[PDB]
């Protein structure tokens, strides 16, 4: 279970039948305070990926000799 | 994550076919793995990550 | 009328590689008002080594 | 020991001799192999040693 | 299918919100008559387009005759965005050719609606996190705080999680694939023996 | 003999330009890191009427 402060909850179930099944889900909040709560038996690998865009700076006015 | 040999062998090396240097990257990485996986009670979490 | 002729060529059409052997330069000058042509065989052994 | 080529490409290397019967000497600028893609059977390049 | 007189556009599959790009709209005529065309595009506030040859009026295009125009456009919104292009014929303009009837069917004007994709401006980059939560007959927890808003752009922040069990991603092939017959010297014998 | 014809919407003809690169592949070059595997090529430019 994935619980997020901004009322964003999510649930997932893992069983032998869906042993190798990959359950992917999006995360829409810019601020992230995601709490993972797992119960029962069995290990689970959780991979999280985040992406964005940058480079709106680095345009100053030094000497540079023209 | 992984580990290679000293990123490229320093002294004059190469040409191809792994001469006197089989690259041993999979084996050493697995050795590191087996090490991380070993503990007396049971392994921890960080080592498993 | 004065001096001699020059020319810079490119060795791309030669493909200076494994299965293209030696260099024979057969120059042929045709002197005017006689139509007399004469040839010279040179630098056949340019060592593409 | 290393050294370098001067204006005339000459190197006067001296070696003291208090050793075994026969001495072998070699000098190279590159390594003991035709470093760029030598094993193909359709190659054409070398570097004298 | 076909159309006796159609207008087709050209633009890539995706663009960027910051930089601009040209939209090439061409019109093709297959009827024997030669007619002048009024080609334009209805634009939404999700972007900004400017023509390049709008002052000069088209002349005409006869059978198998095609003309083309362009528009320097820059997108503002993000994702899929609609673009509308309207093209039609004209009557009483016998200046290019001899005649110009210009009487198509009720749908005498081709109003095509094509969408295009646009990604958020700025250099794209990622960040990763991983974890192995193993409840062995109990409960386990963890907290992942995602926070990287320095000099970024709104709505470009996307995140995602993936739950699995991966000792089977490559379990299939090599297990089935190896098991061989032993032979050779001691070295080769071990080579073919130990892996089994 | 060589020919080029372009089908379009409803297989109708299309006007434009064409550049045919007829070629023979795998030349005398070594083909590794500095030698182009590409053998002789002939590029013909046509104006698709
Ligand atoms: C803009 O593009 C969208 C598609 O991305 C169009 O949305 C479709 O609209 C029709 C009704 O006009 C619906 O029946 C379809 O279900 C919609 N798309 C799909 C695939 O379901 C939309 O019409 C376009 N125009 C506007 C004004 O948004
Ligand atoms: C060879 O030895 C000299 C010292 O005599 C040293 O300066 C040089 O760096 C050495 N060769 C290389 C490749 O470094
Ligand atoms: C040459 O080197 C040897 C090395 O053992 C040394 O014994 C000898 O004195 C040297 N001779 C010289 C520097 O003339
Ligand atoms: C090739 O084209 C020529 C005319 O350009 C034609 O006469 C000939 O039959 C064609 N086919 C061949 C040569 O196989």
């Amino acid at each position: 279970t994935i619980q997020s402060s901004g009322t964003f909850s999510s649930k997932f179930q893992v069983d032998n039948n869906n042993r190798l099944l990959l359950q992917q889900v999006s995360l829409p909040e810019l601020p992230g305070e995601y709490s993972m709560k797992v119960t029962g038996e069995g290990c689970v690998y959780l991979q999280t990926s985040l992406k964005y865009n940058i480079l709106p700076e680095k345009e100053e006015f030094p000497f540079a000799l023209g | 994550v992984h580990w290679e040999r000293p990123q490229k062998p320093k002294a004059p090396v190469g040409h191809f076919y792994e001469p006197q240097a089989p690259s041993a990257e999979v084996e050493m990485t697995s050795y590191v793995l087996l090490a991380y996986l070993t503990a007396q009670p049971a392994p921890t979490s960080e080592d498993l990550t | 009328s004065h001096g001699c002729f020059y020319q810079q060529v490119k060795t791309k059409v030669f493909q200076l590689k494994r299965k293209e052997y030696e260099m024979k330069l057969h120059t042929e000058a045709q002197i005017q008002e006689e139509g007399t042509v004469v040839e010279l065989t040179g630098r056949q052994s340019s060592e593409i080594t | 020991s290393n050294a370098t080529t001067d204006e005339h490409g000459l190197v006067q290397f001296s070696i003291n001799t208090t050793n075994v019967m026969g001495t072998s000497l070699t000098v190279r600028v590159n390594y003991k192999d035709r470093s760029p893609c030598y094993g193909y059977q359709w190659v054409s390049e070398e570097h004298e040693e | 299918a076909f159309q006796p007189f159609f207008v087709e556009l050209t633009m890539p599959y995706s663009v960027i919100r910051g930089e601009a790009f040209t939209l090439k709209a061409t019109v093709l005529n297959y009827l024997p008559k030669c007619i002048r065309v009024s080609v334009q595009l209805e634009a939404s506030p999700a972007f900004l387009a400017v023509p390049v040859e709008k002052e000069q009026a088209p002349h005409c295009i006869c059978a198998n005759g095609r003309q083309t125009v362009s528009w320097a456009v820059t997108p503002k919104s993000l994702g899929n965005v609609n673009f509308t292009v309207s093209a039609e014929a004209l009557e009483s303009q016998e200046l290019c050719g001899t005649e110009v009837p210009s009487v198509p069917e009720h749908g005498r004007k081709d109003t095509v609606i094509k969408p295009l994709l646009v990604e958020p401006e700025g250099l794209e980059k990622e960040t990763t996190f991983n974890s192995l939560l193993c409840p062995s007959g109990g409960e386990v927890s963890e907290e992942l705080s995602l926070k990287l808003p320095p000099n970024v752009v709104e709505e470009s922040a996307r995140a995602s999680v993936s739950v699995l069990g991966d000792i089977l991603g490559s379990a299939m092939q090599n297990t089935q694939n190896l098991l061989q017959m032993p032979y050779g010297c001691g070295e080769q014998n071990m080579v073919l023996f130990a892996p089994n | 003999n060589v020919s080029v014809c372009g089908l379009y919407t409803y297989g109708k003809p299309v006007p434009g330009h064409v550049t045919v690169s007829i070629c023979r592949k795998y030349s005398d070059a070594s083909d590794c890191h500095g030698e182009d595997s590409q053998a002789f090529c002939e590029k013909f430019s046509g104006q698709l009427n």
